[PDB]
């Protein structure tokens, strides 16, 4: 049992990890969407 | 001459590899549940 | 151990909310792209 | 105790397959957002 | 004449993912209160 | 008008910050 929760521990901070990358990745494309309406609006 | 056009590549491509590093992040999560 | 599963729960719950706000700010990712679209349609 | 390790692991497993549906709607706007961009292009 | 622009086959396939996600979490949220 | 989709922009801004502050609370459960 304490494999088994040594395991989950080590899982959730992965998918932690995993949830951070894809805020960041979210940050990346509003910086996208923004840079195409400033130059539309250009 | 590239000023003439858009250009949001970097801020994109950041995204693309962004979401490639989640990729292997829950397969290795996945991984570890497995085992 | 059985602190460590009550921690686990309590982990995985906050997570779990943390990927329904970026769930939520993908939503909103998606309404911009698509405003982007509707302006230069019309 | 050991139904308590299931039951985080199933939700786990699940919170995991949720973040992978995120992940591929993330791909499925930058396939968008490039496909703006194309078209002001071009 | 200008073709249309449609990104919409790409955003639709994104929100389809995105409402998937939805019914996973609240899935994950119902397995822990068990 | 000019194009402005900042309302929703700034609305997914705002939804990632949440998500900061819930996954910095995840990871301090785990560590205490
Ligand atoms: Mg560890
Ligand atoms: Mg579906
Ligand atoms: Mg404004
Ligand atoms: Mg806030």
């Amino acid at each position: 049992n304490s494999q088994a929760i040594d395991n989950l521990r080590a899982s959730l901070e992965t998918t932690n990890q995993a949830i951070e990358a894809i805020r960041q990745a979210g940050q990346e494309m509003i910086l996208a969407v923004q840079g195409v309406q400033d130059y539309i609006n250009n | 001459i590239s000023l003439e056009r858009l250009d949001v590549g970097t801020n994109l491509g950041n995204a693309i590899a962004k979401l490639e590093d989640a990729k292997e992040l829950l397969e290795s999560s996945d991984q570890i549940l497995r085992s």
